[PDB]
């Protein structure tokens, strides 16, 4: 069938259709372009036309332009031919290395496993990363959130992540870059030539990378995030696999979707959201998933926008993680990185019959010191550090020093820090943390904890600060 | 005479104190309701202009 | 035919639009030419807006839509205990058809005020904190309030368990049966929850109804009535249920998706008008029923999660004033080791005491006084150096008191063990025992008067409370116990 | 006149008439159905359609389906077979007890007293509580804002009120409950019912009840309380009574009506109240007042949103109270039933050009003596009852006499407790509070005052301890 | 032009502020409903498009630049509302200036724990590297401390020290 | 009439929150866009030309005044809020 | 309020009063930290002008810092060194405070004109310490530093 261009207001254009109408979610395409431009159907406005959102740019776009309805949604390559390569929403390859000679292709749209197609299996994924391991570790398989305002380290995060788990993985990764910056991609790209993990010469490459980034219009945006799932589905299904997916940042699909809600024709929800945000959210989440065919360990990004946790996009999302790992700009700001929240990041494994019951009982002895140290913090900043007793300043000077033992230099932060990154094996980060809390270096000063990796680096820096 | 004179001061000063703690809770009560009635208002006339524009 | 009969003008984002069906009554169930259902909420001079159960993509403009004679209800009765099924009562479990013989409509009207007999019998949860000062009864409406991630499905869990030394008994007036309503949830995280409820043996007796994330807006909306009126086969049987919505915010999001799509008024939040009423007439429909009318009864646990602390948002307003009370959970209670993290200053059961037997009776009206005393008096704690011997009572008897309300996850204990643990604390044994230690103390006492006095607690149940004779053999097992534990 | 159903939206139904339409606050009977519905008239929205909201479910409905014009507004049974009956707010009864025969129905909608129909005069209405009577006295036909809520007694003391009043005035009684809780409603109901207040056996019932229930759709919840003052206007009216009027809660009519504002499209005011917010209270409560046949006072449950006084619902609400009585906590673990805080709670009308001059001095004395004391509670647990100055201790040991004078046994709390019921007459009140105050009654001793009513059994039970 | 062509250009956008309030006016007049704060709901997107094209070249494109500056007007020292943090969380960094840092003298008034670069010492001169490479946070670490100490109370030699070299490098 | 005629007189509004709340009634059943405390933008205008009126004239026009003593209520002592101001 | 927000890029002067301020009995209420200069710099006014006016705003600036322990625990908990900036700070407050012919019937006092000169000199005193000793309400609604301590003196 061919359509008309009848409306072009941004990103959302109308067409219509003499003949039969194509469904929703089928994907058009525009004649008269340079470039290939896709119109995704988004709603059926009646009289034969059609409402849709562009994949590309609308400028140049003609009343009465020629649109061919293409029979399916956007279908992009997969399989193993994607590994190596740079794809984009609708999987045009943009890497400049040729075409992607797969024998396959997938609709970007599909339904969510059943509830049968669950599995509950569930063991700790060790990361090195002192808080995480300790606090809130990730699972093998699990569904993993990185939650931060702009600029408090979640992408820093995900790339010391991919640096220590993704690096000396079994099997696939797939990168998604969702809405973020360009700049990012190339550094990405680049660094994963350079490891090895992704090889422009044979056939060994590791990682699928998908990119939609803030230079491209809402549309591409808003779908990019589901071709990166879908090429992590294939893995995950058609060769059983254990898959990585890696996302930054989820929450671009949301804002996207806000961006044409309006042209859509939509009355705004709370805060300026799109109605539709919880159900929108829930079909791609529930796609980003271990079933019993393969496992995917999930590292999703999550955007908090204006620093607020309560906004309806980081709110809805918090329901379909595992693990949480919460980013404060009040924690950055000191100097403190990984800027991680001890007392908001959670995970579904932080239970003693599943960790055991010494890393659970030292993780909730840390918690406990710094919580009573928070509920401390604004009194003796009043009524002075005198008043305390002996021992209400002795986890004021404990609780400062776990704060610090907390921090940890990134390999991949080394151009912030000035400090060469470490690894924290499990075992030392609980003894480390089991010591401090059992008084055993009360001796040494604060600053001695702070940016370091295992226990004995404070130890060490004590006695260099000493003179 | 010393202690006399030291935890008369401080019974005097403490009373103060709990006294200007109570009046800024007061005022911070005050500006906490004023805040969150405002916030009611803010968001619920963005959701009407959005309505009313289409 | 446009009077039994439609045909599709628009169609998007859930909503069909559609010309004729000039027969349909307001919330009648149609049917797509795709095979698609969907339910007539707007009824409107030149079209009908249907909300519609799955995705769009199989909807056109000209697509054909019939009234069918349908009826919006569900499988009822027996045959649906250790079933996973969706809002609709399709099994999702994958172990074939539910073998019901009985259906029963999801919208129907709460019992009005007459069938109804005050609410006397316990719905014990095996909770410490819940079973002794935030008391539920048979029949009431009890919030589970909190920010995420605070326990709050974690009360209804144990809750659930803890009806295994009921339902496994002889007596059939103390069986609980027992649905949980998981909307808009994760599927892993509803696997993870039955499987829980597997591992302990608490699915035979337990419905379990799931309107996940991915499924469509109205059928989130009607899951919680679905589960109700399962429920309801049980209140109107002479048996007990016991609903869990969780949760009830989830609901209420869907909803909104629907009015604001329906292009109805947005209020507060963006929520319709009639939101309140969503929730008032499911709420309503639990009910403690008079003997004429078969002694049963249903019991609500819903479930709100708050958004930073703020329990007058909305939503959390408009079901706070809807139930009987509230656990309110916090997470600085949490993290301070106060796990379940109840405020137990907060917390509040309307029916209290009504719903307790006099052996908890008893030592929870101490508990509570010598909370509250404590409440006043904790903030002179870290620093109290020079306070009076009284008050150094207050604050030692209320740290120890506190220490006895923690209470690990999955083990929901039976009222007499509660009141032989309490009775420790109230009576003063613990008073000597540094606070670190009473947790230690707690599951040491109580593991031994499980193995070696079965009997002094086949007692206290029995004489309904704590007789001269309990008390003395209460009083040598604790001191002498104490004695060796700190020896 | 009879319309067709042309718009089916919720709580929200359109229905046009082909002849003359029916005004806006007519009451429309749907027909075709089970139990009744009824429409109320909101708006005329041109070519012959009316908006209407519903006070029952509109599942079922048709487009087309037939609904008639009644005529007038919601009408109601009205007169003394009202009472300790249950209505829902279409007059219907709730109970199960059969009809409700009266020869009179009215209407639910009413515009307020004119001007001239008013009393100039502030009269005192003796309840016969100590508490309230002497400090903070109510005012005849004035509002009263109830503070406190569930825990506190609040229910003992309607229902006492509704005694006192019928019994000493010969008043009757309306208990609107809007957004009832159908629980709490059968529980009032039998309280009421063992209490006396109801009987089901006679025709000596005290109460009239109307239940607007929380699963009502709201254009029930907003009405409700219009149902009940109908019903109590009535009696003073048609009976020339001083009637006491529940309103159970006050926020719970704001928010309903808040909710129909929504549901009519209305673009909401500050904080999300309704734009009407003022006038929708106004026009419900200036229909409570004394009239020159008689007088509605009403008693009113204020739930405080955020525990903000200056909240638009509240706020509103204070603009039209002449008093509050605050029930408390504290009060009621110290065992002084009933709980009322005795320097919580305020009267408009004490002021001695409206009360005694007499009655104002004893009342504010009362008053400085108990704040008095308020102020001498540090120098106790710190220096012990000895240290104090000899004009100290005689305030201490005379404020706790009042304390535990301003206690009462209630007659509608005679099973319960065991202890008789005490109704003290207003010049006793102030005569027994004046003596304590003078010092006639400082050789006894301070449990002597504790639940008695007049000051002659504070005398009897002195004697009776030796 | 400069980018593409083998050259080097700076661009200062003085302010975006100023910019989106103009974006608005333009929107709500052509009838788009408006979004969060009355701005339209891509006004992330109308910066983020802006400065993407900000940008390094490779060699086979010649080996240009351009580099950016937008400027955004605060109200109040907010930097965590909503148009300031949509501006962040495009940019490579941020200087966060404060008026309470200039009346007390420090001029330029940056708050360091607030303010960052993305880049970080890959864009400095080894020298530079050499003197700065650690200082950022150990002046967050400086200011954290100053303010736990506020009240002079017996600190070790340590945070003496700290204190010491913070307020010099102030 | 009393101003304009040699005369002097005295004007009570009792009160004029309650009037703008009256008003505010009418705007937004009128559909005006609500702003501060949700009051439409000419809320300041209801009042301003209402107490004009309020004037001492001289003698070439009789001599006769207007005094107005408008009346507002608070809430909290907040004279800062929009009506007040 | 976007009305006076978008105002102040209009300006090459701002002169922002303060209600705070007026309540105090501070007149003319200027808010000396919200009030800004585009010719406030040195090569325009010249570097004693520049240098008196920054040491002006850093005092007020560092004294309100102190103001949140202040308001709970009072003078007493103050060291020495921040006694000495409070002291000279409300100094400064009250130095800035003028009579104006314009508002005699409000003051009491006779209005006040202060040539540039004796305001760059008045305050530059202040802040060198040369008046520690003279009480703070000396400093209140004058023209200049003479007639504070002609005010001083009388005070006895
Ligand atoms: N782990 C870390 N160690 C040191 N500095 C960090 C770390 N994480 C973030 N930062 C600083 O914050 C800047 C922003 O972090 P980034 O991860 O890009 O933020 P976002 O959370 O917006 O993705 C970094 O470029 C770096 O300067
Ligand atoms: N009594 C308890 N003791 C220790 N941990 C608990 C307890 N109750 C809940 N938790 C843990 O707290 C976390 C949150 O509990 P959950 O019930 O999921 O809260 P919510 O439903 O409010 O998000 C979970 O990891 C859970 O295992
Ligand atoms: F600015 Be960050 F990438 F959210
Ligand atoms: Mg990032
Ligand atoms: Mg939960």
């Amino acid at each position: 069938t061919t359509g008309r261009i009848v409306a072009v207001i941004g990103a959302v254009v109308d067409v219509q259709f003499d003949e039969g109408l194509p469904p929703i979610l089928n994907a058009l395409e525009v004649q008269g372009r340079e470039t290939r431009l896709v119109l995704e159907v988004a709603q059926h406005l009646g009289e034969s036309t059609v409402r849709t959102i562009a994949m590309d740019g609308t400028e140049g776009l003609v009343r009465g332009q020629k649109v061919l309805d293409s029979g399916a949604p956007i279908r992009i390559p997969v399989g193993p031919e994607t590994l190596g390569r740079i794809m984009n929403v609708i999987g045009e390859p943009i890497d400049e290395r040729g075409p992607i000679k797969t024998k396959q292709f997938a609709a970007i749209h599909a339904e969510a496993p059943e509830f049968v197609e669950m599995s509950v299996e569930q063991e700790i994924l060790v990361t090195g990363i002192k808080v995480v391991d300790l606090l809130a570790p990730y699972a093998k398989g699990g569904k993993i959130g990185l939650f931060g305002g702009a600029g408090v380290g979640k992408t820093v995060l995900i790339m010391e992540l991919i640096n220590n788990v993704a690096k000396a993985h079994g099997g696939y990764s797939v990168f998604a870059g969702v809405g973020e910056r360009t700049r990012e991609g190339n550094d990405l790209y680049h660094e994963m030539i350079e490891s090895g993990v992704i090889n422009l010469k044979d056939a060994t490459s590791k990682v699928a990378l998908v990119y939609g980034q803030m230079n491209e219009p809402p549309g591409a945006r808003a779908r990019v995030a589901l071709t990166g799932l879908t090429v992590a589905e294939y893995f995950r299904d058609q060769e059983g696999q254990d898959v990585l997916l890696f996302i930054d940042n989820i929450f671009r699909f949301t804002q996207a979707g806000s961006e044409v809600s309006a042209l859509l024709g939509r009355i705004p929800s709370a805060v300026g959201y799109q109605p539709t945000l919880a159900t929108d959210m829930g079909t791609m989440q529930e796609r980003i998933t271990t079933t019993k065919k393969g496992s995917i360990t999930s590292v999703q990004a999550i955007y908090v926008p204006a620093d607020d946790l309560t906004d309806p996009a980081p709110a809805t999302t918090f329901a379909h993680l595992d693990a949480t790992t919460v980013l404060s700009r009040a924690i950055a700001e000191l100097g403190i990185y990984p800027a991680v929240d001890p007392l908001d990041s959670t995970s579904r494994i932080m239970d003693p019959n599943i960790v055991g019951s010494e890393h659970y009982d030292v993780a909730r002895g840390v918690q406990k010191i710094l919580q009573d140290y928070k509920s401390l913090q604004d009194i003796i900043a009043i009524l002075g550090m005198d008043e305390l007793s002996e021992e209400d300043k002795l986890t004021v000077s404990r609780a400062r020093k776990i704060q610090r033992f907390l921090s940890q230099p990134f390999q991949v932060a080394e151009v912030f820090t000035g400090h060469l990154g470490k690894l924290v094996p499990l075992k030392e980060t609980i003894k480390g943390f089991q010591q401090i809390l059992a008084g055993e270096y009360d001796h040494l000063p604060e600053q001695a904890f702070y940016m370091v990796g295992p226990i004995e680096e404070a130890v060490a820096k004590a006695d260099k600060l000493a003179e | 005479e010393s202690t006399t004179s030291e935890q008369s001061a401080r019974m005097t000063a403490m009373d103060n104190a709990s006294k200007n703690a109570s009046e800024m809770i007061d005022k911070l009560t005050l500006t906490f309701n004023r805040t969150r009635q405002a916030v009611i208002t803010k968001e619920l006339i963005e959701i009407i202009s959005g309505a009313a524009a289409l | 035919d446009l009077e039994e009969t439609g045909r599709v003008l628009s169609i998007g984002d859930g909503i069909a639009r559609v010309h004729g069906l000039r027969n349909v009554q307001a919330e009648e169930m149609v049917e797509f030419s795709s095979g698609l259902k969907g339910m007539s909420l707007n009824l409107e001079p030149d079209n009908v807006g249907v909300v519609v159960f799955g995705n769009d993509k199989l909807i056109k403009e000209g697509d054909i839509v019939k009234r069918t004679g349908a009826i919006v209800d569900v499988p009822v009765g027996e045959e649906l205990l250790g079933r996973v099924v969706d809002a609709l009562g399709n099994a999702i479990d994958g172990k074939g058809p539910i073998g019901s013989k009985a259906r029963r409509r999801v919208g129907l009207k709460a019992p009005g005020i007459i069938p109804r007999i005050s609410v006397r019998e316990p719905m014990q949860t095996g909770i410490k904190a819940v079973d002794s000062l935030v008391p539920i009864g048979r029949g009431q409406r009890e919030l589970i309030i909190g920010d995420r991630q605070t326990g709050k499905t974690s009360i209804a869990i144990d809750t659930i368990i803890n009806q295994k030394r009921f339902n496994d008994g002889t007596d059939e007036k103390k069986k609980l049966y027992c649905i949980y309503v998981a909307i808009g949830q994760k599927r892993s995280t509803v696997a993870q929850l039955v499987k829980r409820l597997t591992d302990a043996d608490a699915m035979k007796y337990t419905i379990v109804v799931s309107a996940t994330a991915s499924d469509a807006a109205p059928l989130q909306y009607l899951a919680p009535y679905s589960g109700c009126s399962m429920g309801e086969y049980f209140r109107d049987n002479g048996k007990h249920a016991l609903i869990i919505y969780d949760d009830l915010s989830k609901q209420a999001v869907a909803y909104r998706q629907m009015s604001l799509l329906l292009r109805r008024p947005p209020g507060r939040e963006a929520y319709p008008g009639d939101v309140f009423y969503l929730h008032s007439r499911l709420l309503e429909r639990a009910a403690k029923m008079n003997d004429a009318f078969g002694g049963g009864s249903l019991t609500a646990l819903p479930v709100i999660e708050t958004q930073a602390g703020d329990v007058s948002a909305y939503i959390p307003t408009n079901v706070i004033s809807i139930t009987d009370g509230q656990i309110f959970l916090e997470t600085e209670l949490f993290y301070k080791g106060i796990r379940p993290a109840i405020n137990v200053g907060l917390s509040v059961s309307r029916v209290g005491s009504a719903a307790q037997t006099r052996a908890m009776k008893q030592v929870a009206g101490t508990m509570k006084l010598e909370l509250a005393q404590y409440r006043e008096v904790a903030a002179f704690a870290q620093f109290g150096s020079d306070l009076d011997a009284a008050t150094q009572q207050l604050l030692s008897r209320g740290v120890r008191l506190t220490e006895l309300l923690k209470q690990g996850q999955y083990s929901p204990m039976a009222i007499e063990e509660q009141v032989a643990v309490i009775y420790a604390g109230v009576r003063g044994y613990l008073d000597k025992l540094e606070p670190s230690k009473i947790t230690k103390f707690e599951n040491a006492f109580l593991s031994h008067v499980i193995s070696q006095h079965q009997a002094l607690l086949g007692k206290i149940r029995t004489d309904g409370k704590i007789s001269e004779e309990s008390d003395a053999k209460l009083k040598e097992i604790v001191t002498n116990f104490l004695a060796g534990f700190e020896a």
